[PDB]
């Protein structure tokens, strides 16, 4: 089904958070084919707390994952999060760097 | 279009706990049944087969019985390398068919 | 295991994916026990079907917890034309269905 | 030790056809019968087809009857599985297994071999 | 030959 490359977009966290606490981060791995993607954080230094899910097939046809990541709350403007997104069947590299956000 | 009824679809044990997973055929099988383990992401294992002989290599934990229709396998005091999904195949018809059964999740409590 | 209540995070839509005419809300639920768990989305207070995918992770083995998301995908003119986006979440470790969500353009 | 190796999966349209081949090592292919299970995503294991040590018996299943042909070549150890019409519900892992045969007791028998490849995906999608 | 082999040729 038009083996394609994922699109890595950032699941960004709050720069609310829990305050003095722990908070949540990740990347959105969309609208690939074939099966399978691994995902990495911070070129596997980052590997306590993440859980990438396992896909899901959409009506598109084409897979879906997530990876997220769990950290603590002062750590967000100033640790470097990048998730590394591996699709060897379409030969993609991608690696996409989560940034806080507030609206 | 040899049946196999699988039971319990999921389970939750603690290491230790003891075990049991029945399987139901819906005809005479005679003593021709055997029990695999999967691991996720893994090709399937044979731990059981005529009902009651232990593979090669199996601990002796590994049980099982029955004859007919319905069969037992029972597993003793647990350990964290046993909690998988485990499958019943039937051999009896092996020329022309074999079936399975649809599994069980054996989740660490 | 210990029952063990889900950490629940809601992630808006990507301004990236939104210019592309999607829009993917993710819902979290991160390190639970028993894996049964039940998630409900809700826009406007309205509740929603056949929208939203779900995937559940395998048993951890160090804390041997589940974790869960549940993506609700929408196209970018119907997600603008709404303003709440909620998450209801039901689990054994909880007292009440936990809520989590945001407010679109605010 | 003894392999069982699968190759030539991938993707394929619907409609279309597509072959599979599996090598073995490890001990004698002339001695044992060869069989084809696959595993839908999520799913449970499902037999599909099976060929005798000579070569001259095939059987299949219900489903994939007028669609899957079995061979193999015993001066390669190898075994084929050419499946044709394929259907997006023959989306699965599909193993290259060698499968217990009843008839077999005394528990640390030699001639009770069963072992599985680690297993190809199909995906059928357009 | 092996009794495996055997059983085999007689169930096909």
């Amino acid at each position: 089904a038009s083996t394609k490359g994922p699109s890595v977009f950032p699941l960004a966290p709050s720069s609310k958070s829990t305050s003095g606490g722990t908070a949540a981060l990740g990347c959105l791995v969309k609208d690939y084919f074939p099966e399978p993607v691994t995902v990495s954080w911070n070129s596997g230094a980052l590997t306590s707390g993440v859980h990438t899910f396992p896909a899901v097939l959409q009506s598109s046809g084409l897979y879906s994952l997530s990876s997220v990541v769990t950290v603590p709350s002062s750590s967000l403007g100033t640790q470097t999060y990048i998730c590394n997104v591996n699709h060897k069947p379409s030969n993609t590299k991608v690696d996409k760097k989560v940034e806080p956000k507030s609206c | 279009d040899i049946q196999m009824t699988q039971s319990p679809s999921s389970m939750s044990a603690s290491v230790g706990d003891r075990v049991t997973i029945t399987c139901r055929a819906s005809q005479d099988i005679s003593k021709w049944l055997a029990w695999y383990q999967q691991r996720p992401g893994k090709a399937p294992k044979l731990l059981i087969y005529a009902a009651s002989s232990l593979q090669s290599g199996v601990p002796s934990r590994f049980s099982g019985s029955g004859s007919g229709t319905d069969f037992t396998l029972t597993i003793s005091s647990l350990q964290p390398e046993d909690f998988a999904t485990y499958y019943c195949q039937q051999a009896s018809s092996f020329p022309w068919s074999i079936t399975f059964g649809q599994g069980t999740r054996l989740e660490i409590r | 295991r210990t029952v063990a209540a889900p950490s629940v995070f809601i992630f808006p839509p990507s301004d990236e994916q939104l210019k592309s005419g999607t829009a993917s809300v993710v819902c979290l639920l991160n390190n639970f026990y028993p894996r049964e768990a039940k998630v409900q989305w809700k826009v406007d207070n309205a509740l929603q079907s056949g929208n939203s995918q779900e995937s559940v992770t395998e048993q951890d083995s160090k804390d041997s917890t589940y974790s869960l998301s549940s993506t609700l995908t929408l196209s970018k003119a119907d997600y603008e034309k709404h303003k709440v986006y909620a998450c209801e979440v039901t689990h054994q470790g909880l007292s009440s269905p936990v809520t989590k969500s945001f407010n679109r353009g605010e | 030790q003894v392999q069982l190796v699968e190759s030539g999966g991938g993707v394929v349209q619907p409609g279309r056809s597509l072959r599979l081949s599996c090598a073995a090592s490890g001990l004698t292919f002339s001695g044992y019968a060869m069989h084809w299970v696959r595993q839908a995503p999520g799913k449970g294991l499902e037999w599909v087809a099976v060929i005798s040590r000579d070569a001259r018996n095939k059987y299949y299943a219900d489903s994939v009857k007028g669609r899957f042909t079995i061979s193999r070549d015993n001066s390669k150890k190898t075994v084929y599985l050419e499946m044709n019409s394929l259907r997006v519900e023959d989306t699965a892992v599909y193993y290259c297994a060698i499968l217990i045969i009843p008839g077999i007791t005394e528990p640390g028998s030699p001639d009770a071999l069963d072992i599985w490849g680690q297993g190809t995906m199909v995906s059928v999608s357009s | 030959p092996s009794k495996r082999s055997f059983i085999e040729d007689l169930l096909f």
